[PDB]
């Protein structure tokens, strides 16, 4: 960390490491609760939502999770109900690694939905460990060509 | 909601007198007294319907 | 109505409830959508205060 | 919609190996690789009703 240094004229990148999370579950924030029956086409019916209290933080909104393939089919099934769709608040493509499969809970609505799921009342997401981005000191020296 | 946390007896010369009301509470503490202090804001927020 | 907390008064009403009871209260009030739509802000204040 | 155009073999020392998937596509090109690249955004927009 001392200040005794000579500037290096030419520098270029030597090694590149990439760490990624392929799985992307589709998150779904919805104020309206899909557990309660929706109103018929002419007459609607909404009852807001309940408090999930995930990760020690609680709010009225309801969180659902579904795979990429099932989301479009679910949208098609719910096309009959425009008011519920208008109620959807935010959609986020969270990586699959974070969420435990067990923590997910299946939910059944009035209609037949393929793979809708909801988070439990109290659960904690995993920590996304990084393994590729680990280089020992000797490797740094070798990349410096000074072993 | 807000919190402001400031050091006490910081940059305060000795013999300084902190003004106080009849309750004896220290309205103005000696020193910087929030001039150089941490301002904790946004305790939290959750999405609303 | 006006609560007038901490010497500051405004029309809004403030309620407090524990984390566990909040979701149950939401479930009980699901029948009433207009009241839920009226909720303005939700903040997770520390219990100590 | 977005485009990012970056030089190839720019500031890339020889013998560098670009990481790629089984498809053999170059996920990470050698050099700056968007660290110094032009970001084309807003292909267009027209007034909406």
């Amino acid at each position: 960390n001392n200040d005794d240094v000579i500037k290096a004229s030419n520098k270029y990148y030597l090694n590149n490491y990439l760490e990624q999370f392929g799985g992307n579950l589709v998150l779904f924030q919805s104020s309206a609760d899909l557990s309660k029956k929706f109103g018929t086409k002419k007459e609607p019916n909404l009852e807001s939502s309940k408090g999930i209290t995930y990760d020690y933080i609680t709010s009225p909104v309801n969180l659902y999770v579904m795979n990429r393939e099932d989301f479009n089919n679910f949208m098609d099934k719910m096309s009959k109900y425009p008011w519920i769709t208008q109620n959807f608040q935010k959609i986020i493509l969270i990586p699959a690694t974070f969420i435990n499969k067990d923590d997910l809970e299946a939910v059944k609505t009035q209609e037949d939905i393929k793979g809708l799921m909801t988070l439990k009342n109290d659960k904690l997401s995993n920590e996304w460990e990084l393994k590729e981005l680990r280089v020992p000191f000797e490797r740094l020296q070798y990349m410096l060509n000074s072993n | 909601n807000e919190v402001r946390i400031y050091p006490v007896d910081y940059n305060s010369a000795p013999n300084e007198k902190p003004i106080k009301a009849s309750d004896n509470s220290i309205l103005i503490d000696t020193g910087s007294f929030l001039n150089t202090a941490i301002t904790f804001d946004s305790f939290a927020e959750v999405p609303i319907l």
